[PDB]
């Protein structure tokens, strides 16, 4: 029983479709450089389930973390698929700042441009860029006013648009697993803001 | 013992000789330090390319020049200077942009900032004028809301400050070290942090003996308040179009 | 150029050092961290039932912090009579001689004697203080959010009345800075209210509605060491003083 | 000689890991390199301080992006990138300032500069697809008033080029030192050197095999071009208000 052991565990959390048709700089994914990145469930239950990454649910227990998270991306695609994006990363963005985004602001900041001829999967690791050592997490214990937005934001545009053959598909999915990195860790014991879906009932007062 | 004056005066040119930067003193600094020197800090929270630029960020550049005249009470207040702010804020007082000066191109590109500073204040005032004048560094001025009874040279005497008196015509010179609750400033309008941006506290320079002299005498001075930032680390490379110009007051 | 001497003109002789007591009294009051460890009254509340509590509700609230609270003088009619004429202890008159903190605190917190329900303490590190105002004990009227319910994952501890109603407990020191602000603290930002007080203690009685009415208007007194390891890292002078014999006397 | 593909794809990723800029080729790159390695040369003719920013100035930042179609004959020109002004060009290209990019923002505050560069020209092809073009650098172009015949596939043929391959779909590293008739490049207007600032030449990317394909394959393909700062040095510190935005083209 190993939190080190827990966050170094890959966990799917995004799926996108990249297809021809996405133009020179078509934003992808934009996320949240936190363990605490939501996939949900369409649901008809009033109250929504989430899924999350083994390190997401094992920082929910702990109020602050702080170090590298790692973005496996496995990019399904033949060896006669041709095509290039930027997995970027912007240090400290507010709400405001989540869009006025494109490709070339993104190139400002640290970024990594993957090329896909016969190598269909990488991993790219977070830096950590913050004014504060720890990182309060992202959800509070039902208490509204302690939400805290995350430190910095990851992007993924499309550098270069997808060159398919005519014997292939046109449409290739991505996989985006995370898991925190060698350098990640959680501290101080609180409250978890996850629940089970043993007893999925809530009582309205 | 034994004065000896010639065509350059007998005297002896002090330097602070700080990347092409050369400032010239006559007299000897008074100088206070508030903390003693801070640690680098990159190690604990960055994993961006951390670099200073101290051919360009380790110069000198005024801030604040005014005019102390014989017209001021005792408790008076003459400068009041949120220095990390004072600087960007001194820049957009003389309408242009940041990107203009060498001393905060990385303010513009960058996110966050730690380094130590380095005050002189400067007064230009005759031999035979008298006054003094404190100049008293306080961290993080905006935290304390009791500070408006706070801001007198009797509070502000207790402690450590730096004394100009008008007749020696002597400098004040302020080793300012990084001394925060976080060991980052951010440059801009970064998450749960929107007001305040990169504040680090007040130099402010009060009056605590006004300027006196005869019925004819010189009426004002000149004083001058340079920076310098010298033990600097800038993180967090972002683009320059999501900085914002700082508060004006 | 503070504590410069130019030209000292002693006209004196040398004065034999006691060494702060120690000759006298076998004790040497040189170490202020010695007189900061010896317990001050953080506060004091009458206990105040509004609405029907369940066993998970707590009783009331209140944010810990070295520097003392928004110093209470009680109503106009009824004045809380240790703060309104002896104004402030010790420990945040040293307090406010400085600028920052960090290190661990010790609470004292004593309870009424005739109740006998068994008493839960919660520290929640989680609560950022939002300005001077709401930094006191907050009697828990209502429940909304997640405030007033006993959480899960945080320090608690339960104190059995019926053997001791006197709970002595250590809050340590869990923000993540270098420090944190020692004065009326004033909010200007969002992440300089986490670093404010160390957490928030949160105190409830798992009372039922019947014994809860012998409950009320009993007195629950707060108080509050410095604890060790507990360091104040920057010189401010001190703010205006007020005398306190200079303060009128209730004439008849 | 064994192929045995899995879920990553067998193969190997050659990494340019270059101050917090990271880039990934499949393929090999096709090297060339016109002239040797030059020397700094802040000896002869600096007294300013002279100082590279190598933390934000030898990254990657790409200046161009064009889809080169199969509507393109024999010897036509895709790209004719006068580099150190396409570098200001291209940011300006995209209607902000210069000094929102970590890249350049030396370029707003200096007046000199003397530096190497590295140029990679990838392209995004299919295995399928059939074509080449050339990468070829040609110092001081605007200088020679002949060189509109110049411009073809066999006159840059005979001096040294990269070719690139749309089958392989491989690469094009460029190693361009500093090699110009005056040992630096102004950033702006300066004495008796009005037009043509910071102009050193021309990379032209021009075509020898146009892209053929079947009836119905992919009809374009797409290339990017980085730029790469290494061996810099700026000397000159200047007010950035005298700086003046490049010449459109």
């Amino acid at each position: 029983m190993t939190v080190s052991s827990i966050a170094s565990r890959y966990g799917l959390i995004r799926r996108v479709q990249w297809k021809k048709d996405h133009a020179k700089g078509s934003l992808l994914l934009q996320l949240d450089a936190d363990p605490f990145v939501e996939q949900r469930i369409e649901g008809t239950n009033p109250i929504s389930l989430y899924w999350f990454a083994p390190v997401g649910v094992v920082s929910s227990m702990f109020m602050q973390w702080r170090g590298s998270l790692e973005y496996r991306f496995d990019i399904i695609a033949s060896q006669f698929h041709t095509g290039r994006l930027i997995v970027g990363y912007v240090p400290g963005l507010t709400a405001s700042l989540q869009l006025q985004m494109d490709y070339m602001k993104l190139k400002s900041s640290s970024y990594v441009v993957f090329d896909l001829q016969e190598s269909n999967s990488f991993t790219f690791e977070v830096p950590y860029v913050s004014y504060r050592p720890w990182w309060v997490r992202k959800y509070g214990g039902n208490y509204l006013p302690s939400s805290t937005d995350a430190p910095s934001t990851l992007f993924m545009y499309v550098q270069v648009p997808l060159i398919p053959m005519e014997a292939v598909s046109d449409t290739i999915d991505i996989n985006v697993y995370v898991r925190g990195g060698s350098s990640f860790e959680v501290c101080v014991p609180v409250q978890p803001s996850l629940g089970l879906n043993w007893n999925t009932d809530f009582i309205l007062r | 013992d034994n004065p000896n004056p010639g065509p350059d005066g007998e005297g002896e040119v002090e330097l602070e000789k700080d990347s092409n930067v050369v400032l010239t003193t006559q007299r000897d600094p008074s100088t206070s330090i508030p903390a003693p020197v801070s640690v680098k800090w990159s190690r604990w929270t960055s994993n961006d390319v951390v670099d200073d630029y101290a051919t360009i960020t380790s110069r000198w550049y005024q801030i604040a020049e005014f005019v102390w005249s014989k017209d001021d009470p005792f408790d008076k207040e003459l400068a009041r200077l949120i220095l990390p702010r004072a600087l960007l804020s001194s820049i957009e007082a003389n309408s242009d942009a940041i990107c203009d000066v060498p001393n905060t191109i990385p303010f513009k590109v960058h996110a966050y900032w730690r380094g130590d500073m380095e005050v002189r204040v400067q007064i230009n005032s005759n031999k035979f004028q008298v006054g003094q004048l404190q100049a008293t560094w306080y961290y993080s001025d905006h935290e304390n809301l009791n500070i408006s009874s706070k801001r007198s040279v009797y509070g502000f005497s207790q402690m450590d400050h730096a004394l100009i008196s008008a007749s020696a015509s002597n400098e004040a010179k302020l080793v300012i070290p990084f001394k925060h609750v976080y060991p980052f400033l951010p440059t801009r309008i970064v998450p749960d942090w929107t007001t305040g941006i990169l504040d680090m506290g007040a130099l402010n320079i009060r009056v605590i003996a006004p300027l006196r002299m005869s019925a004819t005498g010189p009426t004002t001075c000149n004083v001058v308040v340079f920076i310098k930032l010298n033990n600097s680390e800038f993180t967090g490379t972002s683009s320059g179009k999501f900085y914002a110009s700082q508060i004006r007051a | 150029e503070e504590s410069r001497n130019t030209t000292v003109l002693d006209t004196t002789t040398t004065l034999q050092s006691s060494g702060f007591g120690r000759a006298f009294f076998g004790e040497a009051f040189n170490d202020l961290k010695t007189l900061m460890r010896r317990y001050q009254l953080y506060g004091q509340l009458l206990l105040s039932v509004t609405t029907d509590k369940d066993i998970d509700h707590c009783m009331f609230t209140f944010p810990c912090l070295p520097q003392g609270l928004a110093l209470d003088i009680g109503s106009a009619g009824s004045p809380h009579e240790i703060f309104n004429r002896c104004r402030d202890g010790i420990i945040p008159l040293i307090a406010s001689g400085y600028r920052f903190y960090r290190g661990d605190l010790r609470y004292k917190i004593v309870f009424p004697s005739n109740v006998n329900s068994n008493i839960w303490v919660q520290h929640r590190p989680d609560r950022r203080l939002e300005g001077w105002s709401a930094a006191k004990i907050v009697n828990c009227d209502a429940v909304s959010t997640g405030q007033g319910v006993y959480n899960h994952g945080y320090a608690s501890h339960i104190q059995i009345t019926r053997v001791n109603n006197v709970i002595e407990l250590e809050v340590p020191f869990y923000n993540a800075t270098c420090y944190n602000y020692l004065q009326a603290f004033n909010a200007s930002s969002a992440a300089s209210s986490y670093a404010v007080s160390l957490g928030e203690i949160s105190v409830g009685f798992q009372a039922t509605s019947d014994d809860i009415a012998s409950i009320v208007n009993k007195p629950v007194t707060i108080y509050y060491s410095i604890g060790d390891g507990m360091q104040f890292s920057q010189w401010v002078g001190y703010q205006p003083m007020m005398i306190l014999d200079q303060l009128p006397a209730p004439v008849v």
